[PDB]
């Protein structure tokens, strides 16, 4: 993959033109490269979404809702 | 969420609809209150005791 990409980006220095077979080989190698490095972020819940009553929550454990970000409170800088 | 370096919160509205039946039950009780009553027995003077 690296070699074919380098050939594609460097062939213009000697004033030639790549052939479609070489282009297809480069594309296939790049696809093989990109296949191995997927992400699939798998998005989370929302944060205010209630969790079920069947999960048996408790008072001191909180988690009435899926965990989310929490505000910062400062009494010296009047942001409000 | 951060939402561009802030902490604006989610809106949380409430439409209470479960208290109507509870208020109906409470009104039903308060309309007809009850109290302990002592019933007499098969004796000659139990009525005065109950009173």
């Amino acid at each position: 993959a690296v070699g074919y990409q380098l050939l594609l980006r460097m062939l213009s220095d000697y004033s030639l033109e790549p052939t479609p077979q070489v282009l297809s080989n480069a594309q296939r190698s790049y696809d093989a490269l990109m296949t191995d490095t997927l992400v699939v972020p798998s998005m989370r819940r929302r944060g205010d979404f209630p969790v079920g009553q069947g999960n048996k929550y408790d008072v001191f454990t909180s988690d009435r809702y899926y965990p989310g970000d929490l505000p910062l409170i400062d009494g010296d800088i009047p942001n409000a | 969420t951060k939402l561009d370096e802030q902490f604006e919160k989610y809106p949380k509205f409430e439409i209470n609809k479960v208290a109507t039946e509870l208020n109906r039950i409470i009104a039903e009780y308060r309309n007809n209150r009850i109290t302990v009553k002592f019933r007499p027995g098969d004796r000659e003077a139990s009525e005065e005791l109950a009173n």
